[PDB]
């Protein structure tokens, strides 16, 4: 899965 | 609203209670009662109420996923009814719902009462956000504009963000993240997602010489999330 | 009830999608909805039931802890107001709602239909357990009571299971395994509850020689857990 | 914590 912020 | 009759200082003493008790759903319908009180959120109120609403459509995301996976094997198989596509539904029509009840508070009034970079970058962000999460489950009439719905928001905030933040700006950086996974996962782009992500890093690097050891940080944690989505894409 | 008009063998099958989703309240949803249909349940029935309220109350005693040690020590410290009070005595009185909608399914009408005793004593063990829960945040005229009403159900179950069963069954085990944590973190009997693990362990290990190995892999497994409280309370 | 049935 590609990260996004958090 | 059921938080009508709370003091707004309750209501964020609460979401950060609830916080600390991982009620996010608690956490989230306090931080909405909060909005709803009509005054301006401060940097801390803006994040209590990201943590909260992404926390909520995150579980529903990965609930999704999980049904839709198994939806999808069953249409490759025995037949067992109806079962899976009407919990999927429920699922999904309860994730649509969060996303709507949060763009509505953008909506109205959060966006057009945002004036400083720090909260109209914050906040156009979080309308490019709920409108992928739309994104991903969407697949009728709107998903196009349901697509663009994002692009646009995300496109005002990168304009903004670059012209009135540093490269190193926590805020601006995850923006940049999040819209180079919309070009990856939702536009078909990977190239744009790539390019973006790239230039995003090369550019935060070159200005980390500015930052104290704190700001140092902040802004290298976001960075290294970028590296590691280059080095799933490339 | 809202699941009223779904089959009995729908909601079956959606609770085992809820729990593939990580979706509990669903799942306890949904298996509520099967029990009310007023059949008995089967022995994997009974499972997706414990399995779904046990994750939900589990949620919700993390919660009150945590909510509860917050407020322990605000009472030892600066006045913050009624909020901390406020949000424990929602989280409480939300956690006690659960139990008393397990303990009213018990009573209306799985315990009285149960016959056997892999049915009989599993439903009274868990009444025991969320007379347990809920005497974990009792403080007040009836504590007591709700104390006795855990020990009455578990010590039905107790002598049904010693009668009825062999020393090594999982649900023999898993309710011993619980009476004694009662014994201990309840009823203020560290001693009984040190003498029943032990007794029960003892028991146990002296029949796992009878045992394939699957079912020595199913009883071993609980044997370890009363081993880990052992070496907890000496 | 005391461990309970899983
Ligand atoms: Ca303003
Ligand atoms: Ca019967
Ligand atoms: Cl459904
Ligand atoms: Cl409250
Ligand atoms: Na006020
Ligand atoms: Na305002
Ligand atoms: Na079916
Ligand atoms: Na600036
Ligand atoms: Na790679
Ligand atoms: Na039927
Ligand atoms: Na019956
Ligand atoms: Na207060
Ligand atoms: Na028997
Ligand atoms: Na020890």
């Amino acid at each position: 899965r590609s990260k996004t912020s958090c | 609203g059921a938080m009508g009759s709370m003091e707004r200082a309750s209501l964020i003493q609460k979401a950060k209670l609830a916080e600390q008790a991982e009620r996010y759903e608690d956490m989230a319908a306090f931080m909405k009662g909060a909005v709803e009180k009509g005054e301006e959120l401060s940097c801390e109120e803006r994040n209590l109420l990201s943590v909260a609403y992404k926390n909520v459509v995150g579980g529903q995301r990965a609930a999704w996923r999980v049904l839709s996976s198994i939806e999808q094997k069953s249409n490759e198989s025995e037949e067992k009814g109806p079962e899976v596509r009407e919990y999927r539904e429920k699922v999904e029509t309860e994730l649509q719902g969060v996303c709507d009840t949060v763009l509505g508070l953008l909506d109205s009034h959060l966006i057009k009462e945002a004036g400083d970079a720090e909260s109209r970058v914050f906040y156009l962000k979080m309308k490019g956000d709920y409108y992928r999460y739309l994104a991903e489950v969407a697949t009728g009439d709107d998903k196009k504009r349901i697509i663009d719905s994002a692009r646009s928001a995300y496109q005002e905030a990168m304009d903004i963000s670059k012209k009135e933040m540093p490269p190193t700006n926590p805020i601006r950086l995850g923006l940049a993240l999040n819209f180079s996974v919309f070009h990856y996962e939702i536009a078909n782009s990977p190239e744009e997602a790539i390019s973006l992500a790239k230039t995003t890093f090369d550019e935060a690097m070159a200005d980390l010489h500015t930052l104290s050891e704190d700001s140092y940080k902040d802004s290298t944690l976001i960075m290294q999330l970028l590296r590691d989505n280059l080095t799933l894409w490339t």
